[PDB]
């Protein structure tokens, strides 16, 4: 209430998803998977 | 705080996945 | 060896500057941001 921002909502879904995934394909690179992922997520919402 | 929200952010994420997907 | 989870150290730390640089410098989008946030962070470690 006081003050004017706070923790906004929506990131603990979009870290979730990748927490997931990332555990289950495991694959061998995690930086290349969040670049591969991340950048996929905008072409997929269109 | 901030570093305390996005601590136990990853506790969670960690628990609702691997408990068979709850 | 064969019954066992294996969960690689890093994702915190990592997930961890995400989260701060993000409520810090409050990008206009995340999903873009998180692209030029990991892409660049191939370059930062070694």
């Amino acid at each position: 209430h006081m003050g004017h921002i706070q923790i906004p909502p929506g990131l603990t879904e979009l870290l979730q998803g990748y927490t997931v995934e990332v555990l289950r394909q495991q694959p061998p690179d995690l930086v290349d998977f969040a670049v591969e992922y991340f950048t996929r997520l905008r072409e997929a919402r269109r | 705080l901030l570093i305390e929200t996005a601590s136990s952010l990853v506790k969670n994420a960690i628990q609702l996945s691997i408990e068979q997907l709850v």
